[PDB]
């Protein structure tokens, strides 16, 4: 689980 | 269908020039850095905070939110450093000799090991930026097409075609000839690909610096690196 | 001068009657290959190859014209990407496959992987675009001149005006094929940006070649081993 | 180095 996964959504 | 293939040469022009991140600082402390520790540390930290603003601006690139999640982590895994390096020519294009990394944080060559190479391959770059008079438009039009471009491997074809007319579009409006519009498009095309060429060497030298432990590094950070990988 | 009074036409000719011959692997199906063997296929091929580069690199119009330390520097940066470029040339009629040699092609199976899916990527590209021999030539002439120009100031200046003649030859190109101009730009940056591939291509193989060396099992050249020196 | 004398010859 990326961080760019997390920060793209938001 | 795309919102960005319906846009104008104007709207996508207004689009990226609304979607630019902010210039962000370094820290304060006039102190100049001479060392590894320091200096990376500075660099680093900067980039960290960079990222950030770079994932909210991608999102604002017309073309970039048709894509799915995966595709969209794919291009900035790809791109991130080729991104921040144009940024960091860009606002250095005015200080020839030196790179400004932020407005508060202006390093010279006389700088660290082995990054000397990549210093002034910035600097070369910078300069021919300089020299050819870049705009601020042509610039973001560039920044686009690096995202777009560099991890691209047909909507996202068709997008940067329509960049493509942008750029042209600025080159006409700015009084250009027939012939030294293409002539101007495939020189700054081309300077993608020494840009391409710094980031990989960027890549490896981020990689150094990792198994070096000395400098911290964010999670962030270390999974874009990761992902070159 | 000399390359800056050609004609768009007789720029063509030149890097057409300049173009190198394709060369045989020593690959034998009979013969059991290690993935050692495989590799040492691969860089024997690209010794031989350089010889004829070399020469090739002579006849690129301007390219004559630069001393001799630049004309290195220049082959020294470039000459992965400009074997890379020919190879995707000629696998532009065998989709799903690269023809390292007319006795040596190969699918992804057999065939590191990830390089080797870039270079499957790349000439599927080239095959929709139906890119053209005289575009093909004009790429290779462009990758030799640019890839080291921003590693006297004189020098660079001439090698910039001899890239913006072969941006004449390619829309030249462009517009005898019936484009329009919007056509014409669109197809050119699309082109140039395969370069932007090509160059990211030759960056990981270069490293590929640095581990092969370290791990002293594949044969690697004298010539070979000097390029990689000189990339590092 | 090679790549020096082969464009010199
Ligand atoms: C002369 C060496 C440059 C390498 N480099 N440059 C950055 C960087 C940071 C912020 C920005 O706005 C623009 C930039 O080019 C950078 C960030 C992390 C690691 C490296 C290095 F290549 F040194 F590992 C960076
Ligand atoms: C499966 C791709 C590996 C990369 N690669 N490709 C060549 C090569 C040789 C001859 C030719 O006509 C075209 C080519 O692309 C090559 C040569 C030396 C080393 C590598 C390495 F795998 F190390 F990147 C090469």
């Amino acid at each position: 689980h990326k961080i760019l996964h997390r920060l793209l959504q938001d | 269908n795309s919102l960005a293939l319906s846009l104008t040469a104007d709207q996508m022009v207004s689009a990226l020039l609304d979607a630019e991140p902010p210039i962000l600082y370094s820290e304060y402390d006039p102190t100049r850095p001479f060392s590894e520790a320091s200096m990376m540390g500075l660099l680093t930290n900067l980039a960290d905070r960079e990222l950030v603003h770079m994932i909210n601006w991608a999102k604002r690139v017309p073309g970039f939110v048709d894509l799915t999640l995966h595709d969209q982590v794919h291009l900035l895994e790809c791109a991130w450093l080729e991104i921040l390096m144009i940024g960091l020519v860009w606002r250095s294009m005015e200080h020839p000799g030196k790179l400004l990394f932020a407005p508060n944080l202006l390093l010279d060559r006389n700088q660290v090991e082995g990054m000397v190479e990549i210093f002034d391959m910035l600097l070369a770059t910078s300069s021919r930026f300089r020299m050819m008079n870049l705009q601020g438009e042509e610039f973001v039009c560039l920044k686009s097409i690096i995202l777009l471009n560099s991890g691209v491997y047909d909507h996202i074809h068709r997008v940067l075609d329509k960049i493509t007319d942008t750029l042209i579009h600025l080159m006409a409006k700015a009084g250009l000839t027939l012939q030294q519009q293409h002539q101007r498009l495939a020189q700054l095309l081309l300077i993608l690909s020494h840009i391409r060429h710094m980031s990989n060497k960027g890549m490896e030298h981020l990689y150094s610096m990792k198994c070096k432990n000395v400098v911290p590094l964010s999670d962030l950070l270390l999974e874009m690196l990761d992902a070159h990988r």
